[PDB]
Order: structure tokens, then C-alpha cells, then sequence
């Protein structure tokens, strides 16, 4: 010691630390560090702040049509339509031209308010029903459309029918074709052997020619449907106009002028906690700023990035 | 780091420093101590606080995007759609890694440099009174009771009081 | 004093600073700092050094079309077409399938130069007009298309003709198809009730059957005409094969090789000021990188993005 | 800053300072006066204007891009063109933010650092005639009338010259 | 020297260094830079580690149909298609609407492994050959494609035949729709005058009506064939309906499940080299981690870039 | 540099230093001399190394893409994928210069900050038996013969033998 004080400055230290990455290091030792890239995920889906609308057994666009399994939709108002990959179709076998389309102005909408119109369609039966298309036990249909055919008399006037939006709000209305299996099919439905469906706005017009042929079998019948939509601004009107095959509109549907909503594609059932943000692996409850989770992130997420770890440092290098 | 302190001539840290970052070490006639220091402990955890506040601050909120898998292939526009989310992907990712790179290499000097701002404050303080032994320490050539030695800790030490044993002893006149 | 010289280093100070962020400090103040983010704009766009082209009460594609209010874009160059969104129609009404994809060539390829081109089209009427489409105060129709129908005897025979593109430049060749709205119009106007236009050049073909049905009123009618363009490179042809319902191209449009031009949307006038930078909301002048006026920018222009103030520094910490 | 110039060791800066960024204030039996430094002031600004340099460098010239706001839904098409330019604005969102973080942390370093060399500057000079105060300031140890100290400021100042003096009266020999 | 020794501490210098950016200086000498701008290319693609298939003279979708030159590519397997821009035509002038998600799945899946079935078409002639498609020197016709056409008795009677995918992968038809110049070749060549073909499987149909017409002559002809595909999953089956202008599947290609592989169109030979880089323009051996050479680039490769030069600095400033 | 050694008090650099990049220079009784500094030449050389194993790392693997040439203009997807593949050259073109800038600046403040380290380990080797001429060189106040210069450089260097001599020398007494 000799006998002259002495004082020493040092730092802290730990036995053992972090390793980090710097510019210059790819890994060195510091005293603490901090993971940023969230791996972690629920199990469920949190419903709560954020508004989830479980679809079950239908589709969005099932659900806008109105098949069978999707009563629980009418009126539903979503942040996330949560559509399970296990929905089935239950009704008249149809397609969609340009399907992501409807399906991601439905669930972009965000709500499933119908107002229902009476369309007075001249002399043609009206709600055909199916055996594709059982509700309770019976033959049934689309709740949302009205499938017109030839009257007793072997009559299918043309028809020509006007709605005008004089509301406050666009309005989507969403018709189809029907595309029969055999040219006797299409006598027997709709007199007119070519029918034609023509659908119509100021600024806009649709034009659909039916396609006669056998389909493979679905739910007992190889004809097929195919939608279409229309949208009607404020101050707008639609005119249907057809000779046959027209699966009519009972109404509209309402569009929300603000349009925030999604669709979540899982399997996640929804469960009990508080989270906003989703994956199609169930919700993430963090507050790191990246996540190797998943690509697929609705709502208030971390940046999805490629590496399993970024560790920052929040201490000085450890040197025990 | 580039002051050179830690994992410098300052040659390990002390496991023993509990309730600081930052400390001193003494041996006088009276004993040995361990204080930490309260100033330079603050200065680099409020610098560091402030990255991290940098960083979790959650302002990314997304809702309506496009569809991010496919059961089959399709062509032209699902094309498209992958390669839009596979760039933004690879653009986030490289932003992530650099972020920490270059925060660490930042927080490493930071620290480093809060080491050597102490060493030279302690420097000034002693004035002519005290010898940069070179690995931390300084040897003090004044008899320096536990009072002198808070005092050097505290900021009060009057350099003038003992400047006069310090240069005889540090020189013999 | 006690009579030992002293000199003192130091630096300067301000009253008060600038508070800037750092990577360690959200504010903290320096002693002046610059803003890196533009958000004033003129309330003008600027006519110099870029060349705008003001479309007054004419959309680019009626422009393209020679609808009656569009004479002054005759022979136009423009590196920005300035669209107006009080522009309305004034002729036939129509559609334009891929309508978007039409304006976009239209807008990109920087000009309306016209070549007028003699079709030799056979016993058909042509030059017909319209009570839609009033020039003066007459009857008229598009200036670039030729409306062709039966003869007083009343014959519409095969029309087959072919124009090869012999020359330096591609061709953008602009025509249409009508849609009646009844059977009776449909022969009344074309004799052959199946209307047919096949427009084919060597590597493509665009064919097209009209579509008969009563659309909402415009202007006096509840028929319409949906517009097609075809390219014909140079060393390739084109050939119009109809029998009823083309509305006929009166030559073509010259497409520059180099395509470098675009359009903007806006109601902002046009001033006498100078910018090379212009955004829906008007031009900007400016030195700063970035900007929070307009995702919608043309020009040499600051990048876009969401802050309102970026404050870098330029002088060391201020403590006075 | 990393080297605990400016707003450290040296406790405050000076508003009469207007002629430079870094400067010498002076006290002799003559008086008292104040002086640019124009060298170490120099050199900081010419770094400062070197970043500007950098970023008032617009290379970012486009014509026809996409559409950008859309009247009504439309679906796909329409989401992947609002996907890809919310996906080009955060990115260079980010990087404006971060770029501007950075280059500040740097810039107050920098100055720091500039401040630092020019006290490491006049410590060399003076070589064994003065002590560091420790408030930015140098205690000279032999007297200094106004050409002696213009010759510490203009960089002429010989050590040898005072050397014994200065000694004498430091240690008292 | 005075007698007092000394110790000078210094570093290296080098007569002229290299000059690099910072964010401070534009340019500054250091002692050593290294380049992180890849310039230089091979004027060749490399074979290996990359496994490359040349078109020579087909296109990718020519060698789908099974057009004449094009037997080589029969079973092939890629990473990368290389197909020359002087590839031609040498068969029945064909369209794809769009052509460009041909080209894509074609040359993502990265196999031509046909599998041939028989379909037992009835009372129709098969096997139609044309002399605008020329094998040897012979009238032919797309290896892939059988054209049906009415028998010698003057019938076309409906067609409808099926396939089930019971196997384990997805399969890929290609099939066509015959586009007559005249109305008086369609009775000709498939008696019923509007012709019609429809395609689907359980949950699709693409249905298609032929167009009439004159086009331009192209290889002795006037007439069209429009390619359509249909991919058909693991227990799902495709139907195959027409009253005429069918040119129908021989079989299916099998699809990987997954698709890793891509096209390169280039000019370029095909060399004796190594490297896991291409360009349109050649191989790239660099470790530089960016390029100034082309956008198109596949496989392992620096990321392209707008600056000829970047230097990194890999020593101290230079001071001499 | 941040620290002022390199470009800085150091003046120049020394062309004859071939084995390694910071070195001794020294004068004493039995001559001149120069050799190199392993330490820090390695720690200045790992660090540098490190950024190249940082950049030369390659992950960045790509098959099926989108096409990125036309001979004719289509519309509104071709104008799409154009803006897409702009967008992200862009983007990486702002990568690759940032990140060459940062990175340059901070490699010249590792070798700067090198220097300085080297500088004060002598520094405190040397203690009281040598003083800072101002330009990288020390003045040391004994004789000191070849063993003695190696003793200085391998850092065995004990002051202790040398302190009266030294200190009579630099003060007279
Ligand atoms: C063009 O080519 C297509 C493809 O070949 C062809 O479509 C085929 O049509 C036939 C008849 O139209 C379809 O036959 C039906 O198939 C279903 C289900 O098939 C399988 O699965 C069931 C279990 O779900 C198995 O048990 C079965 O073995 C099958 O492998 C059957 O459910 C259908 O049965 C009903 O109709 C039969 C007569 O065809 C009856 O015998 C049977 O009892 C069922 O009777 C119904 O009718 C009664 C009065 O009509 C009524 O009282 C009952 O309530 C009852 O519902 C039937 O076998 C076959 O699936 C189609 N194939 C494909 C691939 O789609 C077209 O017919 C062809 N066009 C022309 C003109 O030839
Ligand atoms: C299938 O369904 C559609 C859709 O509902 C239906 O369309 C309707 O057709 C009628 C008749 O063609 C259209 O009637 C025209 O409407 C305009 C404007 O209407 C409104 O706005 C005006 C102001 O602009 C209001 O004053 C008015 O009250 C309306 O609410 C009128 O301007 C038209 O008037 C001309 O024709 C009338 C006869 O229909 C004349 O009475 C009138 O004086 C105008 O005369 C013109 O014709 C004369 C000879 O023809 C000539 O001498 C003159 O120079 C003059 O130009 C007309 O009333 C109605 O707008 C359509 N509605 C919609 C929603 O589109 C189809 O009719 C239906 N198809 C079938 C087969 O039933
Ligand atoms: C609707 O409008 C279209 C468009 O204008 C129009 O198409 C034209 O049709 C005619 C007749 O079908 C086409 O004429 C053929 O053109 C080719 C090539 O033409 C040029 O290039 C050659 C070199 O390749 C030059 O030498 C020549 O001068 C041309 O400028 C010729 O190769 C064809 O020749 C065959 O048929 C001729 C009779 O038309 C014979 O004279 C000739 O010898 C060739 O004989 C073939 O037929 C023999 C039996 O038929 C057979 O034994 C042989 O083996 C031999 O192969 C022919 O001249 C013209 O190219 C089309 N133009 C375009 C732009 O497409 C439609 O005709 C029109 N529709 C109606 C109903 O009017
Ligand atoms: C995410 O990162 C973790 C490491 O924290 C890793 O175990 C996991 O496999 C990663 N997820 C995926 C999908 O690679
Ligand atoms: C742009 O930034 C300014 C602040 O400089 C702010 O006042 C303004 O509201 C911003 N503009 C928009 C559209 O947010
Ligand atoms: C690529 O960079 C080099 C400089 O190394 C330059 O000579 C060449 O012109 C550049 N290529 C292009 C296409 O600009």
C-alpha cells in the first residue's frame, strides 16, 4: 500500500451477460440487452378491442349471400370477420367472376345491413327454390336474391325495372346468372332459349350472356350460378333488364362511406383476452417492435421481419 | 469502444457494484471502500431509456392489405402481389438489422465514454495533487481520512488545502 | 484574480435555441437547426419549365374521342395533362372497358397528333350524329370516329378493311362498338340483328358482340357505345371486320417512341410562376428532401412522407 | 456529447460569442478581453454544411407513376395499388426519421469533439506553464501581457521562453 | 536533438489512397477502399450450380403446345427457362388471353412432363392437321392438341367427356377455342354455326364462344385459336363440353407442388462457367453485395442499384 | 476525426511503416529507430474486418419475380409493376449510400480513436519521467538506451527506476 491513498474508478459487471451484434462485432458480451423481434403468439383470438364477427360455417360472401348457414350474419357489424378455412357452401353450386373482388369489398365494408326492396317483376314466378340449397329440411335459396323463372303459361316477358338511390349512402346491390346444364333446361326455365341479363347505372353497364352446358355434379345439379355486383351512388339509379336467367336482388346492401374493416382466413377460435393486433396464428400481446410471427397482422402490430432474435443492448460491454 | 476505458485501461468491471453502473474504490490509512457514483450512472441510463423510448413506440396501424397466401397459382397479378409483400419484407428486415447494429455500437460508446467523462472530472478535481497510476486509479500524496475521501467522491474536495504535502511529497522539496 | 493569467476556452450561446431529436433525446436544444420537411405549397401550379396542357371541361379520353368541347387539345404536347374534375360529358354516352389502362396511354404518351386515314367503307351511311352529342347547336359526334350504318336500301353488308402500318411509328387506333337498346333499334340502325366488330392485328384480336337492353337515360338515350384501342406496330396491320355496330376510327394517333408524360387531377388553376415540382394541391418550391403535402406528386420532388417537421441540426447544443 | 466538452467540463457557452463558434476569453494584469478562435470554427462548419450538402441533393425525378386516390372501392387491383404506396410511404417515413435522429447524434458529437480539440490544442501549447482548471479555463503561471497571449491564440506561443518562471512559481523553487 | 530521448508515436501513409463518401465529406482520401458495386458481368450465362433449359426457337408456351421446334423441351425440368427473343411461330397462329399468367405458371412449375390420356370423343373426326404448322415437311399440328372437327357424315353431336384427378398431384390442361374467318368455314369445319365450348370442374368453368371473322393471314390463314388452361386439384375432376371448335387436350402436364423456378429472356449463349447469378445480360462471380448491372437478375445475387460506385473504406485517412 | 489524432496533433503519416499501421518512431544516444505496434493495429484491423463479414453476406436469394421490361406500354397493370420495381430500386439505392457514408465516417473515428488509444497507453506508461511535445512525440527526461525504447513499446517499461533522474531533469533540482 505505501501508505499514499489511492482511489480507483470502474464499472459494473456481471458473471454472466448478453451478446450482441454491433457494426463492427458480430457478437459481444453486455451486461443486459433487450429482445426487440416478438415470437411468441395466443393461442386465440382477443375480442376485445377490436370487434371480431366469427363467420362459423360461412364465407363472407355466403354470408352476404344469404345461404343457409349465415342467419347469425344478418346485421353484423365488424372490425375483422374472422372466416374459418372449414366453411362449406350449402346452397345453389356459383361462382364468382373476380371473387377476391366482392370478397374484399364485403369484408372491407365491414357490415351486413340489407334493405330489402319489392321489385315488381311482371308475370315470371318468383322464389324458385333448390334441393341444392336446404334450409330446416326443405328445398330453399339465397335469403338475399329471387330467382325468377317462366310463369304457368309458358310466358317470360321482358323485364325492365328501375331503382333510383335518392339516400345518403352507395348501395351495393349483388345479382346473378343462372347458367343452365342443356338447352332444354333453359326452355323449361326461362322460355327464351338465349337469355340475356343486363345491369345498368348512368355511368356503368354490366352485360351477361348465359352458358348452357353440363358442369360436373354438385349437391345434385350441374347448372351453376354465377354473381355479379353493383355499386349505386347517392344521386344514381340501376335499371335490370333481362329476357332470362336473372337471379334478381331482394335489396341492397348498405356501404359504409368510411371503409376500415378486414378478414382474418384462420382456424384460431376466439377466446377472453384484450389484444389489438391479430395474426392468422392467433393475437400477439407485445411490445417489441418487430415479430417473426406471421406476414398476416390486422390491427396495431409489430413489423413482421425475417430474423428469429435482435437483441439491442441496454448496458455496457460485461467484463467480469 | 472508441474512448477506450472499458475493455481498456480500465482492465474489468466490479461484480461487487450493485447500486450503480459507476463507482469508486478506495484504500486509505483509514481502510478500503466501494461507493457508486450517482451522476454518471444516470446520465447513461436516461441516454439509453431514450432509445428504447425510440423504439417502442408503436405507430404502424394497419388494417385493410391484401391477401398473403395462395392455395395455387394463378399468374400475373398473384405474381405481382408476392413480390410487393416479399420487398417490403426483405426493406423492414434490413431496416431491423441495421437499427440494432448501429444502436449497439452507439450504446457501446456511450457507456464507455460515461466511464472516461468520470475519470477526468476525478482528474480536474485532484489537480496537482494525485498521479494517473493507469488503470483507473489514481495515487493520492496527501493523507486523505474517509472525509477527504467523500469529499473527492461528493465533488468538494478542495485541491488547494492539501496542494502543498501533495507537490513535496509527489517530488521531495 | 490573485495575479496568475488566466485563459478560458469556450463556445457560443443563443437566448434560445432550437429543440431537435436525437437517437438518445426526443428534444433537446441546439443552437439553430433546419426543417427537412416542405409543407407550404402555391395555390397555383406552375406553367414553366414543364409544358401543362389544361384540358378546361375535357377529360383526356373525351380529348382522345373529339368530343365537342375538346377542339383546343387538337395537336397538343404535354409532359402533364391537366385534368379537371368539373369535366363533364358532352356526346354519345359511353363506356370504356379497362377505362383506366385507356388514360394511362393516353396520358403517358404525351400527345394528340391525329393522321387522318380514308376507310373505304362500302354501301353503309356513315357520318352519323346525335342529339347527345350537340356541336354548335347541332346534332354532331366525336371528331375521331366515324358512326356507320345501313343504307336507305337497306343493306349492311360485310365491311373488311385493312390499313398497314407501313410507316416510322406505332399506331394507336381508337373505336367502338354500339349498344342498342331494343331488337327494332338494333336493326332499325344495322339491318343484321347479331351485330359483329372483330379488330385484328398479325399477334392479336379484340371481338366484341353488342349487348341489346334499355340503360338509364343520357342526354336523350338509353343506348351506348363502349370504346376499344388497338396498337399496331410499325411492320404490322390492322383489319376491321364488321357486320353492324362499329363505330369506325377516322384515322389514328401517333405514339412517341419514348413515353414520358403524365396527368394530374386537380382544380388548382394554372399561374405564371416557376417550379419543376406539382402536386394536386399545387406546385411547390422548395430545397427540403421531403414533404407532407401530397402522396400525389410529379416533377423534380421532395419524397412524401407522414411527419409534419423534421428539424436537423446545424449548430452544437445552446446552454447560455 | 461523447467527449463532455460542451455541456460538461465546460458549464455554459457564451451569448457575446458572435463572431465565432469557439472562442478564448481572457484576464492579464492588462485586462480582460474575448477572441474567435476561426480555425476550430471553421472545421465544424464546414463538417455541418457537408451533411446539408448531402441531403439538398434531390435526385428523385418521376413522371407517370399509379393512381393515387380512388373514388369508390373497386377490390382487388385497387388494394394492391393503396398497398404498395402505403408500403413506399412508411418505409420512407422511417428512413427520414431515422436519417434525421442519426445525423443530429453525430452533429452534437461533432461539436462536442471540435470544442474538446481545440482545449487539447492550448494544453499542448502551454506544455508545463499552465494548469487545467477544470472549468474549461487554463491558470498560466507566468505573466502574459496581451502579445503573449495573442501568441497562445495565434499559435506562436514558445513554452521554452517562460518555462522556468512558470515552474518556479508552480511548485515554489 | 538536445540529448533528451524521444519517442514519437505515428501511423502508415501510402503515396495516393483512394477517395471515399461520408456523411460529412463528399469525397476524402483513406488508405484502402474496397468497391461494393458489382460492374462487371460474364458474356455468358453459366450452366452450373443453376440448372438451365434453352428454348432455342420456342417460346415457353410454343413448347407447352408442343409446337414444332420444340421436341427438345419434351420432359425437360429447369430452375431457369432461358428463351430467346428470336424465338418465331411455326404452327397454327394462336392468342392467350392472358398470355402473361401462361408464361408465369409455365415457367414457375418448371417441368413439361406431359401425361397422355385418351378421350373418347364420338363420331367426330380427330387428329386435324394444317398446313400452317409444318412438321418435317409435312402438314401437322400441335404435339399437345388434338383439332375435332365434324366426320364425313356431316355430324358434330355434343361432346362430353370427363376426367377425375384420383392421383396425387394437380394437373394442368390446355385447351383451345377455333376462331373461323367465315361463316361459311364454321358450317364446314364443325357443322353447328354458333359453336361453343365449356370447361369446368367442381368449383370453376371457363365458357367460350368462337368469333368470325377475317384477319390478317398469317402463315396461309385467317383464322385463330384462343388457349385457355384449367388446373385441376387432387379429387377434384374437369368436364370437357362443346357442340364444336374444341381443340382439345392429348392429356395433362403435372404441376410441382412446389414451384421454385422462373424464366430468363435473353440473347445470351449459354457457356462452361460457374455461378448461382444471371442476368438478361450474363453471369455475375462477384461477392460485392450490390449491382449496377440489370434489374432482371436471378438466383444469388447483389441488389441492384442505381449508383455506379460506391467505395467502402477499409483503412485509416491517408495523409502522406 | 472525433479524437484528433489522425488528420489532427499527428501531422502526418509515415510512409516507411510498412508492417503495420501504427508505430514507434524514436531518437535517443545510439540512434533512431521505427517499428510497429501490433495491438492496435490488430484491434483497428478486426474492426474493420468485422464490417466487411457484415456486408459480404449474402441472403438475398430470388427465383420467380415479377417481369420488369415491355416493349409496349398496356395500361394500368404494367404501370403497377414499373412504379413497384422503382420504388424498391429506389429504396435499396438509399440503402447502399447511407449505409457507405455511416460507415465511413465511423471507420475513419475507429482508426482516429486507435491512435489516441496507443497515444495514452505510452502516456500513462511513461508517468512523470516524460512530457507531450504536442505532435504525437514525448520528450523523456532520462537516457534511455535500446532496452529501454523495446521496454517503452513491449510495455514493460517500469518508472519507477528512471522517476528522479527524470523528474531532477524536467524540474532542476
Ligand atoms: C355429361 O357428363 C357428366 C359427367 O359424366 C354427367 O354427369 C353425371 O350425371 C349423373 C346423372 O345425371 C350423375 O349421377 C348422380 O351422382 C350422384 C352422386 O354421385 C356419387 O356419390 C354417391 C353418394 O353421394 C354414390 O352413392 C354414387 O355411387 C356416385 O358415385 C348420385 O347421388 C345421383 O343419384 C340420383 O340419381 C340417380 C339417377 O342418375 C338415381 O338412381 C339415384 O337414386 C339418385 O336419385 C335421385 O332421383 C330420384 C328421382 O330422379 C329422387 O326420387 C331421389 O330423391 C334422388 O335424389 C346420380 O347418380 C353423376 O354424378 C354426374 N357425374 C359427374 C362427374 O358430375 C352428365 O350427365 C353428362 N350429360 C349427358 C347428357 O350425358
Ligand atoms: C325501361 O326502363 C327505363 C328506366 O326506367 C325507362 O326509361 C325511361 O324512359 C322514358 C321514355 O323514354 C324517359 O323519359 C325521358 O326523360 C327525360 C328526363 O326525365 C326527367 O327529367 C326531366 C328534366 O330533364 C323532368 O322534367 C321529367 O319530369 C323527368 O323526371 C325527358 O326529358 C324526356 O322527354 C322527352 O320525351 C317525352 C316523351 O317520353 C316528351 O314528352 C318530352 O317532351 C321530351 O320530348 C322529346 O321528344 C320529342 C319527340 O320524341 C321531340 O319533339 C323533342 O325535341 C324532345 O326532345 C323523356 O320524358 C325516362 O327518363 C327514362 N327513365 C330512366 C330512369 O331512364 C324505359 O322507358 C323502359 N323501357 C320500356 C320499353 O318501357
Ligand atoms: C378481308 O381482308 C383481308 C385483309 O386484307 C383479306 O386478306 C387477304 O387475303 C388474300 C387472299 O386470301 C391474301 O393473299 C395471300 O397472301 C399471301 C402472302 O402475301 C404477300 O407476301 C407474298 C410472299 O409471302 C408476296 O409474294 C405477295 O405478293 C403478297 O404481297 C400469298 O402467299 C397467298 O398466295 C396464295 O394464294 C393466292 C390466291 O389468293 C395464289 O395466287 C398464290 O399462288 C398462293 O397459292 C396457294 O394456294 C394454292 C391453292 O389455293 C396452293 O396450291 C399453293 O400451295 C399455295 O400455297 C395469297 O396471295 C392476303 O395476304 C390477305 N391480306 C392480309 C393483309 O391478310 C381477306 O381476303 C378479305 N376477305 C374477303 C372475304 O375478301
Ligand atoms: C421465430 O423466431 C424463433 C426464435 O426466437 C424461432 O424459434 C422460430 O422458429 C421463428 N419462427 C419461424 C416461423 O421461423
Ligand atoms: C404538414 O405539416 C405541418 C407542420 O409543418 C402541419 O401543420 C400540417 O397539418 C401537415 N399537413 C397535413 C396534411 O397533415
Ligand atoms: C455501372 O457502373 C460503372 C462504374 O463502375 C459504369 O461505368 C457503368 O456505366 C454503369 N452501368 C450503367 C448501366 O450505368
Amino acid at each position: 500500500y505505501t501508505g499514499n491513498p489511492v482511489i480507483c474508478l470502474g464499472h459494473h459487471a456481471v458473471p454472466n451477460g448478453t451478446m450482441v451484434k454491433t457494426l463492427t462485432d458480430d457478437q459481444i458480451e453486455v451486461v443486459t440487452a433487450q429482445e426487440l423481434v416478438e415470437s411468441q403468439h395466443l393461442p386465440e383470438l382477443c375480442p376485445s378491442p377490436l370487434r371480431l364477427v366469427d363467420g362459423q360455417t360461412c364465407d363472407i360472401v355466403n354470408g352476404a349471400l344469404g345461404s343457409p348457414g349465415c342467419d347469425h350474419l344478418n346485421g353484423a357489424e365488424w372490425d375483422v370477420f374472422i372466416e374459418r378455412p372449414t366453411a362449406v357452401d350449402t346452397c345453389y353450386p356459383f361462382d364468382v367472376p373476380d371473387y377476391q373482388s366482392l370478397r374484399s369489398i364485403l369484408a372491407n365494408n365491414g357490415k351486413f345491413e340489407f334493405i330489402a326492396e319489392e321489385f315488381q317483376w311482371n308475370t315470371v314466378k318468383q322464389n324458385g327454390k333448390s334441393g341444392a340449397c336446404k334450409r330446416a329440411n326443405v328445398n330453399d335459396f339465397f335469403n338475399r336474391l329471387n330467382w325468377l323463372t317462366k310463369s304457368d303459361g309458358n310466358a317470360y316477358p321482358l323485364q325492365n325495372l328501375t331503382k333510383v338511390n335518392n339516400g345518403d349512402y352507395a348501395r351495393l346491390y349483388i345479382w346473378g346468372v343462372h347458367h343452365p346444364s342443356t338447352d332444354t333446361e333453359q326452355t323449361n326455365l326461362y322460355k327464351n332459349n338465349p337469355g340475356r341479363v343486363t345491369v345498368s347505372t348512368q355511368t356503368s353497364q354490366t352485360s351477361v350472356v348465359p352458358n348452357i352446358g353440363s358442369r360436373p355434379w354438385v349437391r345434385g345439379l350441374s347448372s351453376r350460378i354465377s354473381f355479379y355486383w353493383t355499386i349505386v351512388e347517392p344521386g344514381d339509379l340501376i335499371v335490370f333488364n333481362t329476357i332470362g336467367n336473372l337471379i334478381a336482388p331482394r335489396g341492397h346492401y348498405k356501404l359504409n362511406s368510411q371503409k376500415k374493416s378486414t378478414i382474418l382466413n384462420t382456424a384460431v377460435p376466439i377466446g377472453s383476452c384484450v389484444s389489438k393486433c391479430h395474426t392468422d396464428r392467433g393475437s400477439i400481446t407485445t411490445t417489441k417492435p418487430f415479430q417473426n410471427i406471421s406476414r398476416i397482422s390486422i390491427g396495431d402490430c409489430p413489423k413482421y421481419v425475417k430474423q428469429g432474435s435482435l437483441k439491442l443492448a441496454t448496458g455496457m460491454r460485461n467484463i467480469p | 469502444g472508441l474512448f477506450g476505458a472499458i475493455a481498456g485501461f480500465i482492465e474489468n468491471g466490479w461484480q461487487g457494484l450493485i447500486d450503480g453502473w459507476y463507482g469508486f474504490r478506495h484504500q486509505n490509512a483509514e481502510g478500503t471502500g466501494t461507493a457508486a457514483d450517482l451522476k454518471s450512472t444516470q446520465t447513461a441510463i436516461d441516454q439509453i431509456n431514450g432509445k428504447l423510448n425510440r423504439l417502442i413506440e408503436k405507430t404502424n396501424e394497419k388494417y385493410h392489405q391484401i391477401e398473403k397466401e395462395f392455395e395455387q397459382v394463378e399468374g400475373r397479378i398473384q405474381d405481382l402481389e408476392k413480390y410487393v409483400e416479399d420487398t417490403k419484407i426483405d426493406l423492414w428486415s434490413y431496416n431491423a438489422e441495421l437499427l440494432v447494429a448501429l444502436e449497439n455500437q452507439h450504446t457501446i460508446d456511450v457507456t464507455d465514454s460515461e466511464m472516461n467523462k468520470l475519470f477526468e472530472r476525478v482528474r480536474r478535481q485532484l489537480r496537482e495533487n494525485a498521479e494517473d497510476k493507469g488503470n483507473g486509479c489514481f495515487e493520492i500524496f496527501h493523507q486523505c481520512d474517509n472525509n477527504c475521501i467523500e469529499s473527492i467522491r461528493n465533488g468538494t474536495y478542495d485541491h488547494d488545502i492539501y496542494r502543498d504535502e501533495a507537490i513535496n511529497n509527489r517530488f521531495q522539496i
